[PDB]
């Protein structure tokens, strides 16, 4: 169903935006 | 009481006209769908015709039908039967029948054992 | 780049669209289940196959909403992802449920409701809960990688497999109840078949064979858009439709407003 | 069916040669009774709890 | 005080084996089917009853066709006023009515009062729910009679000679079209009355029948089927 | 031959008339000015019996005012607790349409009947333990439409082939029978003291029958149309009568005329039952317009209404201390209505 894959498509989503912030801060 | 009254018939001759008349007395006339029944002698009871509360429905028996007029009159309380072009095979004893029930469509009023909502009737008779 | 805060903005939209779907279809499914449960002459078997499919509606929003805390804020997301993974499905076999009854009450007329009443609410319930607990230790014991957000095709396919099926032979029991209301029509009206098929749509959930065996990988936001907007308000619909919108359940509504209007 | 109008015929002169009492006097004895009987009724008066069994 | 609770102790008891009846009886009562069987004395349903098998006032048939169980109550000894105990009759779940066609150039016309009776059943207050199944007797009896010379049926009835066969309606091979115009004629006549109301609440269903006839009982089944499927279909709010 | 018999009857009939409107002083309805109206009677529900499948028939209190017979038509006869809502006896009757049932003023028999022709009458006693028919009655030829007991022995039954029978319960035979109506008779009511009982039928008329005579005294002629129920006032000198026409009609005994019409405008439905209450002072009529109208019997207007079933009231029953009154509809359910 669409729900589980939406859910860890946003959860990936959200884990590369989490990676660009602290290398943005470390940068 | 509920009672009707037949007035008319008499001996006639054929291819003449006649008019009917039944008095009904003693309930509220305006509300009851009415009909009138034949008795051929020596046979059965059959509808002949039948006439609505307002006046809009009628229907006739198909043997007679485009031959009689049927009419209500609501103001002076007396339901008309009109009768012309007649024929030698409608001689009858005639019924002047009410349907049970206020402010129904159904009737059961064909029933030859002493049904109580029908007048005492009228002798019609063709002679050649 | 502007891709980033898009794609943001396009989240948010979609969560803020299934937030309000998935609120509206709990607070009228909560008043429909109210209205079911208290009015003592809609007791019926149809109408309790009914009551459960809302209250499935009620459980799937509530799993929803247990799931979002999660996203916004282990031992407890694990559990949330198994309560969240347990309504859809059984939502999914209630609609099942719902297709088999109508399809048992037209295909086999001469049959007693109270001899498989048990074994519709059997299918409806614990089967989901075998295949929930197939999934659970399935996850335990092979692989773990953290909280179980990652979809790997074995692990996933054990939950894909049984929504797939309920959506199709869910199908073939539609295809049954426009052949036989065709049927019906036929010898007294392409207005009646048109309504009949329109009220029938979000009963047995037809809209989920368009995207049904369509792969996630393919379009992005063409799947995820329509069917999470759709879904948000099918409880919704089907709560207008059905509860507010039956001729007995309106008349038994005015009855009971009149009758308070006397005393 | 002349038997049928002798016997309705006898019928008749039956139920003709009764006593009929004024209206006013049975329409009086209804009030009376009505009046008298008026404490005791449970539907007329209602009840206290404490004596009602339906509760 | 102990003494009223050992009647009432009896009492919940015989209150659970009753209602432990009225649970094996209520499936017993949910599962057979109720036909009313309702004809005039000239008309032969004495030879379906007869085939349906194969001084008391009311009479019962019971049978079963795959499983399925049907009583079928046949009006007996009754009185010809028929208004007041067929408010009876609103929850069985048909009433076959069964008319014999006579048109041999007889009494009274049979087929008016047939008519009248179908009309009164028809819009009758309490009769709007249930369903009639509706048999044409004598359908051999009416190929034998078109060679009397002249026709009955147009004498009782003056739209039969400005009539003409249904082009939908196919004959079985062999029968004479005037009797087949006939019997579509006579079945058209029902039908004017059953769509005249036009309600959709209940249906008319017209079927032909032989002095001699097997079929009967699988056709009873097939409209009772019709029937049940019909009500479920009224009930999800579909047709 | 015919017409002096009757032009003689339009005469008698005449005499008839001309004595009844040469005793109608006054009517109940101008003596009545200065009374005070019984307000709106607000009644409540305080019971719902159920465990019937089809329709409720007929119903019927015992003198005790504890238990009451329910008759249905799936061919279940179930005696009740009106207290505890408990099922005492219930009992499967050999035919399934039943059309009256009536207990025992000693609480030892039940009586039912309907288009069987046959009245079967059931003993309770049951020293073996288990229900079992006492005697069935089979003298009729049309529909047994209403039965009563006058006590443990004797038996009064309505038909619908124009006749009432007196029956013995001891002999299994017909004491006596009452041939006097032209229609289907619907149903009767005993006096209190058990010496004469009225019977309406289909040809809008009420007869005055005498048991211990065994002829007919008083005829009623009010009515339009089909009478369905019959009831009388407490002390036995006026009862009330429901027809088809949508009116309730007041008759009197000795005035040997009507007293008082009950009609109201919205209403064109037709009436299935009546019953008086204990003092006499309210009128219950149970209509075809699923709820039961409570008119001031002396007033002419509505006290109150009972709008509790989801379809046609068929059976009323109010107790003999007054204390509740029961009703049964054809949503096969019994309300117990008690005013607070
Ligand atoms: C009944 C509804 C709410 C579902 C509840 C599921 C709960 C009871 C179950 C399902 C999966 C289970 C988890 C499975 C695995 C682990 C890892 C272990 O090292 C700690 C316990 C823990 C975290 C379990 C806790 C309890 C648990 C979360
Ligand atoms: C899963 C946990 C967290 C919540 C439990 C929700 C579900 C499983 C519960 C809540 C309401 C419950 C239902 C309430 C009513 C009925 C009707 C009864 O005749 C059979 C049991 C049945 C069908 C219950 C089965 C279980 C049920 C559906
Ligand atoms: C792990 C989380 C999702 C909670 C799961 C709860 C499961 C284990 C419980 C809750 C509802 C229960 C079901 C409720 C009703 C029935 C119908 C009965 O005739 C068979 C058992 C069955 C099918 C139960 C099986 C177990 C069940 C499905
Ligand atoms: C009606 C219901 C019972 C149908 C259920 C079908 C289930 C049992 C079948 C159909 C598809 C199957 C899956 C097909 C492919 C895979 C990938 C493999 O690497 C692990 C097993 C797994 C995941 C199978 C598990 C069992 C499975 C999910
Ligand atoms: C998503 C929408 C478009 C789905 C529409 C499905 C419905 C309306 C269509 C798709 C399949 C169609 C059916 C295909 C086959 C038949 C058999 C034929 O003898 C009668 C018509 C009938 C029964 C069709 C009726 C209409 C139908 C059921
Ligand atoms: C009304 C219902 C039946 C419509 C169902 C449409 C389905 C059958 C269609 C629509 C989209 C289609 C998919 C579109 C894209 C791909 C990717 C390609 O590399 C393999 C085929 C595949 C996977 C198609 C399979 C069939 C498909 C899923
Ligand atoms: C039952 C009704 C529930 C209604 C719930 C309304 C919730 C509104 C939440 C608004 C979130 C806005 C997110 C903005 C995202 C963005 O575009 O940046
Ligand atoms: C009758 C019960 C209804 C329950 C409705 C629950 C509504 C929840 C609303 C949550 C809104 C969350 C918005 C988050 C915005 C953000 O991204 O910062
Ligand atoms: C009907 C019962 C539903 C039960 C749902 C259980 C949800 C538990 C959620 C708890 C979250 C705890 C998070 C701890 C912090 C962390 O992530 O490490
Ligand atoms: C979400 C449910 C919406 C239901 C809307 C029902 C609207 C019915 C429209 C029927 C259209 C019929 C067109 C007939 C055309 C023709 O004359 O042949």
């Amino acid at each position: 169903h669409s729900d589980g894959i939406f859910t860890d498509s946003y959860s990936r989503y959200r884990k590369q935006m989490a990676v660009k912030k602290y290398l943005a801060a470390v940068l | 009481q509920v009672q009707l009254q037949e007035s008319g018939g008499g001996l006639v001759q054929p291819g003449g006209s006649l008019r009917l008349s039944c008095a009904a007395s003693g309930f509220t006339f305006s509300n009851y769908k009415m009909n009138w029944v034949r008795q051929a002698p020596g046979k059965g009871l059959e509808w002949v015709s039948d006439i609505s509360q307002s006046g809009a429905s009628i229907s006739y028996t198909g043997s007679v039908k485009g031959r009689f007029t049927i009419s209500r009159d609501n103001a002076k309380n007396t339901l008309y039967l009109q009768m012309n072009s007649l024929k030698p095979e409608d001689t009858a004893v005639y019924y002047c029948a009410r349907c049970p029930a206020p402010f129904t469509r159904d009737c059961f009023d064909v029933t030859s054992t002493t049904y109580a909502y029908r007048g005492q009737g009228t002798q019609v008779t063709v002679s050649s | 780049a502007s891709l980033d805060e898009q794609q943001t903005m396009f989240y948010g939209s979609v969560k803020t669209g299934y937030t309000i779907g998935y609120g509206l279809s709990l607070a009228t499914l909560l008043v429909a289940t109210a209205i079911l449960s208290l009015f003592r002459k809609l007791h019926c078997t149809r109408n309790y196959i009914h009551m459960h499919l809302f209250i499935s509606f009620i459980l799937r929003a509530a799993a929803v909403f247990i799931k979002d805390l999660a996203l916004f804020d282990s031992v407890g997301c694990k559990a949330a992802m198994v309560f969240f993974q347990y309504c859809v499905m059984a939502n999914f076999f209630w609609l099942l449920v719902e297709g088999l009854y109508l399809y048992t009450l037209l295909a086999v007329s001469f049959f007693s409701e109270r001899k498989y009443f048990w074994g519709y609410i059997l299918i409806g319930w614990g089967v989901p809960s075998t295949f929930t607990m197939v999934w659970t230790i399935a996850r335990i014991h092979f692989e773990d990688y953290g909280c179980w957000d990652t979809i790997n095709s074995s692990l996933w396919w054990i939950i894909k497999g049984p929504i797939l099926t309920s959506i199709l032979v869910n199908f073939i029991l539609f295809i049954c109840i426009i052949r036989i209301l065709l049927q019906k029509l036929r010898p007294p009206p392409y207005s009646r078949l048109a309504r009949s098929t329109l009220l029938l749509i979000p009963l047995f959930g037809v809209h989920y064979i368009m995207f049904a065996f369509f792969p996630d990988n393919f379009k992005p936001e063409v799947k995820m858009v329509f069917e999470l907007v759709v879904g948000s308000f099918q409880g919704f619909v089907v709560a207008i439709l059905y509860c507010f919108l039956n001729g007995e359940v309106q008349a038994e509504l005015r009855r009971k407003w009149r009758r308070w209007h006397l005393q | 069916s002349i038997a049928q109008a002798r016997k309705l015929v006898e019928q008749l002169k039956m139920e003709a040669n009764i006593d009929r009492i004024k209206v006013s006097k049975a329409a009086a004895d209804l009030m009376a009774y009505c009046e008298a009987h008026a404490k005791e009724d449970p539907l007329l008066t209602p009840v206290p709890a404490s004596e009602n069994p339906f509760r | 005080t102990e003494d009223q609770r050992n009647e009432e102790k009896a009492q919940r008891e015989a209150n659970k084996k009753i209602e432990k009846q009225l649970q094996k009886d209520k499936q017993v009562y949910r599962a057979t089917h109720r036909l009313l069987l309702l004809g005039a004395g000239e008309s032969g349903k004495n030879t379906i009853v007869k085939q349906m098998r194969i001084t008391s006032g009311i009479f019962e048939t019971k049978f079963q066709v795959d499983k399925v169980n049907f009583h079928m109550f046949d009006v007996g000894a009754q009185r010809d006023e028929r208004r007041k105990w067929i408010q009876c009759f609103n929850d069985v779940t048909a009433i076959i009515f069964v008319v014999a066609s006579s048109s041999y150039n007889n009494q009274t016309n049979r087929l008016q009062a047939a008519l009248k009776l179908f009309d009164s059943i028809w819009n009758n207050k309490w009769l709007r729910d249930t369903s009639v199944i509706l048999f044409l007797n004598k359908q051999d009896l009416l190929a034998e009679k078109v060679l009397a010379g002249k026709s009955k049926i147009e004498d009782y009835f003056p739209e039969f000679a400005r009539y003409t066969t249904p082009e939908d309606a196919t004959p079985e091979p062999g029968e004479d079209p005037r009797v087949t115009r006939a019997k579509y004629f006579i079945r058209d006549e029902f039908l004017r009355i059953s769509t005249a109301s036009g309600d959709g609440r209940h249906y008319c269903y017209p079927h032909f029948t032989c002095a001699v006839d097997t079929e009967n009982i699988r056709r009873v089944f097939n409209d009772c089927r019709d029937i049940i499927q019909r009500m479920h279909l009224r009930q999800y709010e579909l047709l | 031959e015919l017409d002096q018999l009757r032009q003689e009857a339009e005469q008698l009939k005449n005499q008839i008339r001309d004595a009844r409107k040469a005793c109608a002083d006054a009517t109940l309805s101008q003596i009545t000015n200065n009374i005070d109206p019984v307000g709106r009677i607000q009644m409540r529900t305080r019971r719902t019996l159920r465990g019937h499948l089809a329709k409720i028939y007929a119903m019927h209190w015992g003198t005790d005012s504890r238990l009451l017979v329910s008759a249905s038509q799936d061919g279940k006869l179930i005696i009740w607790d009106s207290y505890t809502t408990n099922k005492v006896h219930a009992i499967p009757l050999r035919s399934s349409w039943v059309m009256t049932c009536a207990y025992a003023p000693s609480g030892n028999y039940v009586a039912c009947g309907g288009l069987d022709n046959i009245c079967s009458i059931y003993n309770l006693k049951t020293r073996e333990g288990n229900v079992r028919v006492s005697r069935e009655l089979a003298g009729h030829t049309g529909y047994l439409s209403c039965c009563r007991f006058l006590d443990d022995n004797q038996i009064v039954t309505s038909s619908g082939d124009t006749t009432c029978a007196l029956w013995d319960i001891e002999t299994g035979q017909q004491t006596t029978t009452f041939t006097g109506h032209t229609g289907d008779v619907m149903s009767l009511s005993l006096a209190p003291d058990t010496r004469l009982f009225v019977s309406g039928a289909c040809d809008a008329s009420a007869k005055l029958w005498d048991v211990r005579e065994g002829m007919c005294r008083q005829t009623f002629t009010g009515h339009e149309s089909d009478i369905n129920a019959i009831c009388f006032f407490p002390n036995g000198n006026a009862f009330a009568t429901g027809s088809d026409d949508a009116t309730c009609r007041l008759f009197d005994l000795r005035a040997d005329q009507e007293l008082m019409t009950y009609s109201h405008d919205n209403i064109i439905c037709g009436i299935t039952s009546v019953s008086f209450s204990k003092s006499g002072r309210l009128l219950l009529a149970g209509y075809d317009d699923f709820n039961c109208n409570v008119w001031d019997a002396l007033k002419a207007d509505r006290a109150g209404v009972l709008a509790g079933h989801d379809n046609r009231v068929s059976c009323l029953g109010v107790t003999d201390d007054g204390m509740a009154v029961a009703t049964g509809s054809w949503d096969s359910f019994l309300k117990i209505w008690n005013g607070s």
